[PDB]
């Protein structure tokens, strides 16, 4: 089965040949489509699309299903890379899960895969319908897709969400590998070979493309740059949200060219390839997780702790329509996401789970009322595979991570006697911006604060941020205290006094909850707006 | 009263 040499370009020719495109058509070569100067019926269609899909479906419906993405702008070593015939490139089953996807976006995903994926690799495309309502996604889709011969639609009759749908897809797949894609993606040139070649080399590797943004408003594709730019890897924050960060210096040094894998603490988890056998062996997904949320983080910890590796291959580029809001209904509310996170925290995070429970009150409650369900199959899997503990994961996989204290001196919320609202970090804050007052919700999150031995008031979900005194509005800034060497600057040291005032040690002034932004004022023990409760949840 | 970071239920872009 194992031949000498490298696959030829003829051996790699795609399943379907892209027709030469009209260069002046809308969205051509992946450039912006500006949908402006619309008549009254058109402006109606656009708002209907935006509100159905939480992307500009009006734009998507006017762009070819066949659009090229212009010239291949990947690094030169990616365009030149050859693939050995031994071990052979494995076959793949493409699994696209959808729930009420637009036609234009679902079929541009399917067309993209056929135009960019070598015929010799592409065994089948499985479309998993998670109980879509739209009639066009029933018989119309079944019939349209027959022409392609290798495309099958599988139906999840009752809405069970993305996790159950992927397990359904996997159970019918016969490929040697599974490649998962969302239903609003577009494959770049040569995206598949580098994923599948890496699994051929190392079958415990779970590999992701370097995911590109497709703009939800204009459908512009963010193209790779040829000169070794800043890459992102996946992380988690201590609310267990997926996030992106710069690579550390040791990884830049280790990677000699762009064909080298990037080791990633977490993966976005929509777009990746895996050995089918390894997917099953390493515990596929927790079947009790519902709708959306947590499974990518759960899979990240489980792969790493149980002896696999999570990798991003920058020679593999796939565009994704990133949204700001879900279009999806939640049959039994968004509590589902928090239950999914408690399930992964109980199984994988050991003592570190308490750091998350403190920051998401809803999760602390689910633990206390034991409504997160039976995890005995997940516990059993962690034992049978002899997976390492979370201390090992933080040390060996994510040594760069800020880890809060397991048992901080104090955590909770800051409630103002005067106006009966809570100190809130606001919608968007990672440096610089003033804070707000917001209704006390007791949920933690944006109202979460810790008190340190060194008199700091921390907001430490993502970064180690410290309440930072100023002549005007109070800020969150990076703590200057970060262990052995360093100290705590007076602008970040506070005393909660007997009169319930918050007294900054540097400025000798008191936090008031008056105005839009809490600021420092002359200390007035009779001012209710300078009186703070440090409430525990 | 937002129940999470604004409009969660989506993966953030890079
Ligand atoms: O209940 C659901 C929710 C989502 N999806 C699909 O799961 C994939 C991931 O969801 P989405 O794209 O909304 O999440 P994000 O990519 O924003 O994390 C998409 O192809 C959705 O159509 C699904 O099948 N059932
Ligand atoms: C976790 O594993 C590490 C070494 O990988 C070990 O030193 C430590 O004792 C273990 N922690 C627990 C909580 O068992
Ligand atoms: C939701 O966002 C608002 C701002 O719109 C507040 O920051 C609020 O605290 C947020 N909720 C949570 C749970 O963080
Ligand atoms: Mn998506």
């Amino acid at each position: 089965h194992c031949l000498p040499g490298h696959y030829t370009p003829v051996e790699l020719k795609p399943f379907l040949d892209r027709p030469l495109q009209d260069p002046n058509a809308p969205g051509a070569s992946g450039k912006a489509f500006k949908t402006i100067n619309l008549n009254s019926e058109e402006q109606k269609e656009k708002q209907a699309g935006e509100e159905k899909h939480c992307f500009n479906a009006f734009a998507s419906d006017r762009i070819s299903l066949h659009r090229d993405l212009g010239p291949d702008t990947r690094p030169p070593e990616c365009i030149e890379q050859k693939f050995k015939r031994c071990p052979p490139l494995p076959t793949t089953s493409i699994i696209i899960v959808f729930h009420n996807e637009a036609w234009s976006t679902l079929l541009r995903t399917v067309h993209s895969v056929m135009y960019t994926s070598p015929a010799i690799l592409l065994k089948e495309i499985i479309l998993v319908d998670d109980a879509s309502v739209d009639e066009y996604l029933h018989d119309k889709l079944d019939e349209y897709v027959k022409q392609f011969q290798i495309v099958k639609v599988v139906r999840q009759k009752e809405r069970k969400g993305l996790i159950t749908a992927r397990l359904l897809g996997a159970s019918v797949a016969t490929g040697e590998t599974l490649t998962f894609l969302d239903a609003h993606c577009e494959c770049f040139y040569g995206w598949l070979e580098p994923l599948l070649a890496r699994i051929a080399e190392n079958p415990v590797a779970v590999v992701s493309p370097d995911i590109a943004s497709i703009d939800l408003n204009t459908f512009e594709f963010s193209k790779p740059s040829p000169y070794g730019h800043s890459h992102n890897r996946g992380n988690f924050d201590w609310s267990l949200s997926f996030g992106w960060e710069s690579l550390p210096k040791h990884e830049n040094k280790r990677r000699k060219d762009e064909t080298y894998p990037i080791r990633t603490p977490t993966f976005a988890g929509g777009l990746f390839s895996i050995s089918k056998d390894y997917f099953e062996y390493i515990g596929s997904y927790d079947e009790e997780m519902e709708i959306w949320g947590g499974e990518n983080i759960e899979m990240s910890f489980r792969v790493w702790q149980c002896g696999g590796q999570l990798e991003i291959m920058p020679c593999s580029v796939v565009g994704h329509v990133f949204r700001s809001k879900s279009p999806h209904t939640f049959p039994k509310g968004t509590q589902v996401i928090t239950r999914n996170q408690v399930r992964l925290a109980e199984v994988w995070m050991d003592e570190y789970k308490e750091i998350f429970y403190r920051r998401n009150t809803e999760a602390a409650k689910i633990v206390k009322q034991k409504t997160f369900g039976d995890i005995s199959k997940r516990i059993d899997l962690r034992q049978r595979l002899q997976c390492k503990n979370f201390t090992w994961y933080l040390s060996n996989v994510y040594p760069e991570a800020y880890v809060p204290d397991l048992n901080p001196l104090f955590s909770g919320y800051l409630k103002n006697i005067g106006n009966r609202m809570c100190l809130d970090v606001g919608e968007n804050n990672h440096g610089g911006k003033p804070l707000i007052m917001y209704s006390c919700h007791g949920l933690g999150g944006n109202q979460y604060f810790e008190y340190s031995a060194h008199h700091e008031i921390r907001h430490n979900i993502q970064k180690e941020l410290c309440l930072h005194a100023s002549k005007g509005p109070v800020q969150l800034r990076e703590c200057t205290y970060k262990g052995q060497k360093t100290f705590a600057v007076g602008e970040e040291q506070w005393l909660h006094q007997k009169d319930q005032t918050l007294y900054n040690e540097a400025l000798h002034m008191c936090l008031t909850g008056n105005g839009e932004h809490p600021s420092l004022a002359s200390c007035n023990p009779s001012d209710p707006f300078q009186k703070w409760i440090f409430g525990q949840n | 009263a937002t129940g999470a970071g604004a409009g969660a239920g989506t993966t953030p872009g890079p």
